[PDB]
RNA sequence: CCCCCGUGCCCAUAGCACUGUGGAACCACCCCACCCCAUGCCGAACUGGGUCGUGAAACACAGCAGCGCCAAUGAUACUCGGACCGCAGGGUCCCGGAAAAGUCGGUCAGCGCGGGGG
RNA sequence: GGGCGGUCGCCUCCCAAAAUGUAACGGAGGCGCCCAAAGGUCACCUCAAGACGGUUGGAAAUCGUCUGUAGAGCGCAAAG
RNA sequence: AUGUCCUGUAGAGCACUCACAAGGCUAAGGGCACGUAAUGUGUUCUAAACCUUAUGAAACUCCGAAGGGGCACGCGUUUA
């Protein structure tokens, strides 16, 4: 194509955010937080990041994978009250 | 993807009995023609790789 | 020992002789020394300055690395690993016997050299004063030599308070602004 | 100059003549009210100058002062402001004003009446009172003098805020 | 530089005893006085007993670390006696990290 | 006489604001974001300085916000172009405050001049 | 109940400054230096061996506002909602959730946790 | 609206209406790479920036220092 | 009804972003000035900008919710 001044005719662009696991919901190794398409492991989404926080959640099953370096993953040992078995 | 000695490089390894071109490039900063290497091929261990055509 | 001793028992008790301190090690010690120089890569675009690099070690041997300033210029010069500097750590005991070629030589020359530093001091035991472009040494040809230093000397001494910063540094050696 | 009233809601706070009122004395919160007749005797002559009483419906007697001024934004119907009452051990906000008064010795070269448009001063006051006695605006407006904020005729003691060096009256005709 | 330098290895150490919990911790102290040890199993724990001198007393740095590496490599290791362990390695490796760990498996422990 | 460049933009919306201050003499406030054509406020001080005095300086509490983009009118069925209008818009902020006396608000008398809306003077 | 190398909880109701003090068990300097380690240079905070000396700012303890720092249901600002003044904002009441500064206080905590002592 | 011009893929958002969350002849920065290494391991080092006065040194390039919601930089918009 | 976690608008507020007003001070700053080895002597004003006074906002910060979602405890109407 070809363009100049006093006019312009250019497109625009975005993508799908798509958070996914919706907080206190079962667990397993869903996904959630496509802030970074590459992503990484997480085990158990505690809700980290800079400053005090961490998502009030606690709900064991499996690994997790989440977001970027932006906020925070989890990996915590603890189901919620459970700790012995299952 | 262009052609005519200016920018871009078109080199691509060569290894005996380790059939693989390595298929990647860089640039002519370093010497031309000659191009010593090492590095793994099909699998096994590392094989020849000495570059040529 | 030698000076170190005329430093351990000479310019060490004097301080307490004047006014003591809660410790027998309270007195200032040989904090920092270094030398500092290197007036930027002048001679040649960095390739002939080597004949002004080793010239830093023109009294002893300890292969200085010139360091670098900070790369942000791109005006004057400066890159990812240029010279522009000096430093080097070479203190010790002989460093005392090194004052023998410091708190002695130089004075007997250096232009209209009469005294050493007019007050100034303060704040720390690192009074910034020194060199012009003179070695005062003949221990080699000094004909084949053809450079040009500049800069000074720093050497701190863990002497924060003025009456320490420049206190001991009075009865310290002898050559000084009298 | 009495009290009573109660209403924990903005009902009788938006109905013709009234206000809203606030109180937080030692074990004494609530939100009273009172009418609004000679309820503009704040910045007139009573700006911390002196401290009478009030006789509230029931118990005690708290003198208090005025707690700065405020009037009303744009209009002139002072929407609720505030009200300090000396009975706390640490809030802020002091009312030490800086005026403009006189013939203006500005016709020396060129300059009009002491301007100033602010509504904030470098002040502090320890307890909570805010006396009434200060000038600063005059002192031969010319050059080699000046008179602003930094020390002056200062209430009582010293000052504490952040960085003592505002602007206020100044000169510059 | 210690109370300003010593910060490199702390939470980065506990990342194998807390990322696996299959290996023990390790105190490690300078002092150059006595020697001791005092370890605790799993990152989620920090309480256990130990001992003291009343053995062979003649201060040192090198040959004094490898000692407790076996001289007291079970005297305090009651629980399990031995069960996959890992060393601390706070600072560098003068040899107290060697002559200790290289005298660790001497008496006990599976590293 | 506001920005010097730093890209165009801005949108709309009315209400009040936030920029009222206890004045030291004789205040004056807007009352909502009335009408001032920029090239109106470009005749706010000069009209308040026909001949108030040889010299004389006081204080205001506002500054030109603006751009609008009006575009021609050959066939309005498009996007945009550029500002070429300008406006201040405000709340109930101060803008005058005299410090003399007998004059009171003579220049806050023909201030209401260039004012299609209502802008009292008040006092403080 | 003693002083005290230390692992957490933690994350400024333990940031800094003022007084003084303990050194022998806690901890600093130091000493000797060629060799393990070999520091951009030297071996000084990274080095092998330790009985002088001292604890001086750095190591500790309580008093300790000069400002920080936690600092409230209470009036405001903000708000799921109900008819309205009313010009979009804005605004009355009914009316729930319910900032911040300001009001006091306190700040140099506290509990388990491995010890060198009368 | 014809249409010269201007538009035709991806990426940053403003405005998008605090989860997802669109448009536009509304607006601004570009590209279809780099790199045998800014990749993996282990280690030490806080960056611009002012001040102290001292070099070829009429600022600035040299160094010591405290400060440093660290304001550097981490391969080229942008957010994180 | 209730448990539990967050998004961070509205706003406050400001200290990294863009700019904002007044005072102390800032000229390592610039020039009007009989100078004149930096000019040591001296002067005058924004100006960067620190504190204070205490400014704005869609694209501001350690603040903060209505609402909403996630599941759970339990049944009121009906296959949701």
């Amino acid at each position: 194509a070809h363009k100049k001044g006093v006019g312009s005719s250019k497109n625009g662009r975005d993508s799908n955010p798509k958070y996914l696991g919706v907080k206190k919901f079962g667990g397993e190794v869903v996904k959630a937080g496509n802030i970074l398409v590459r992503q990484r492991g997480t085990k158990f989404k505690a809700g980290q990041g800079v400053g005090m926080g961490r998502d009030h959640t606690l709900f064991a099953l499996s690994d997790g994978k989440v977001v970027f370096i932006n906020k925070g993953k989890g990996a915590r040992f603890i189901s919620i009250e459970a700790a012995q078995t299952e | 993807a262009k052609d005519g000695p200016r920018i871009i490089v078109k080199m691509e390894s060569s290894a005996g009995t380790g059939f693989y071109y390595t298929t990647t490039k860089n640039r002519r900063n370093t010497q031309a023609k000659l191009e010593l290497k090492k590095y793994d091929p099909v699998a096994k261990k590392h094989v020849v790789f000495r570059e040529k055509k | 020992q030698q000076l170190k001793t005329k430093y351990n028992d000479q310019v060490r008790p004097a301080l307490m002789q004047q006014f003591g301190y809660s410790s027998v090690m309270a007195v200032p010690r040989i904090e920092k020394i270094v030398v500092n120089e290197g007036l930027g890569s002048s001679k040649e675009d960095s390739k002939a300055i080597d004949k002004a690099a080793k010239e830093l070690a023109l009294i002893t041997l300890q292969k200085p690395i010139i360091t670098k300033a900070k790369k942000s210029i791109s005006n004057f010069k400066l890159r990812q690993g240029m010279p522009v500097g000096i430093k080097v750590t070479l203190r010790g005991e002989r460093m005392y016997v090194f004052l023998e070629k410091l708190i002695n030589i130089g004075l007997p020359r250096i232009r209209d050299f009469r005294g050493i530093n007019p007050n100034a001091f303060d704040g720390r035991g690192n009074y910034n004063l020194g060199i012009k472009e003179q070695l005062i040494f003949p221990e080699i040809t000094y004909d084949m030599v053809d450079k040009t230093r500049g800069m000074d000397i720093t050497i701190v001494t863990t002497a924060k308070t003025d009456e320490e910063a420049r206190a001991l540094l009075q009865s310290m050696g002898l050559p000084f602004r009298k | 100059m009495e009290l009573t009233a109660k209403p924990r809601t903005p009902k009788q706070k938006l109905d013709e003549s009234m206000i809203a009122a606030v109180a937080y004395n030692k074990e004494n919160n609530v939100s009273f009210a009172l009418d609004r007749k000679a309820f503009d005797r704040a910045f007139r002559q009573q700006s911390t100058t002196g401290l009478f009483d009030i006789t509230v419906e029931g118990g005690e007697t708290f003198p208090a002062l005025v707690k700065a001024v405020q009037m009303d934004k744009r209009k002139r119907a002072p929407i609720h402001v505030d009200f300090y009452m000396v009975t706390y051990g640490e809030p802020v906000e002091v009312s030490v004003p800086v005026h403009t008064t006189g013939r203006s010795q500005g016709e020396v070269q060129g300059g009009l009446v002491d301007i100033v448009v602010h509504n904030l001063q470098i002040v502090a006051p320890g307890p909570r009172r805010i006396p009434q006695e200060l000038v600063v605006d005059v002192t031969k407006m010319n050059i080699g003098d000046h008179i602003t904020a930094g020390d002056i005729k200062l209430p009582e003691g010293c000052t504490l805020a952040a960085d003592p060096e505002l602007t206020v009256v100044s000169v510059l005709p | 530089a210690t109370t300003i330098r010593r910060k490199l290895r702390t939470r980065r150490k506990v990342r194998t005893t807390t990322a696996a919990s299959g290996r023990l911790r390790l105190s490690v102290y300078r002092s150059s006085k006595h020697i001791y040890a005092q370890i605790i199993d799993d990152s989620r724990g920090q309480t256990l007993a130990a001992a003291s001198s009343a053995a062979l007393k003649s201060g040192n740095k090198t040959d004094t670390a490898a000692a407790v590496g076996k001289a007291l490599a079970a005297a305090a290791a009651e629980k399990g006696i031995k069960q996959v362990v890992f060393d601390r390695g706070s600072y560098k490796y003068h040899g107290r990290v060697k002559a200790l760990a290289d005298a660790a498996r001497e008496g006990g422990l599976d590293f | 006489t506001k920005f010097r460049k730093q890209f165009r933009g801005r949108m709309t919306g009315d209400a009040k604001g936030g920029d009222y201050v206890a004045f030291g003499d004789y205040g004056l406030i807007a009352m909502e974001p009335a009408w001032i054509k920029s090239n109106q406020i470009e005749a706010c001080r000069i009209v308040m300085s026909r001949h108030f005095r040889r010299g004389g300086k006081i204080y205001i509490r506002i500054f030109p916000d603006k751009p609008v983009t009006k575009k021609p009118a050959e066939t309005r069925m498009g996007k945009g172009k550029g500002a070429v209008e300008y406006w201040v818009s405000v709340v109930k902020p101060g803008r005058v405050m005299f410090e003399v006396a007998g004059v009171t608000e003579e220049q806050a008398k023909e201030a209401f001049r260039l004012a299609g809306h209502k802008l009292p003077i008040q006092t403080k």
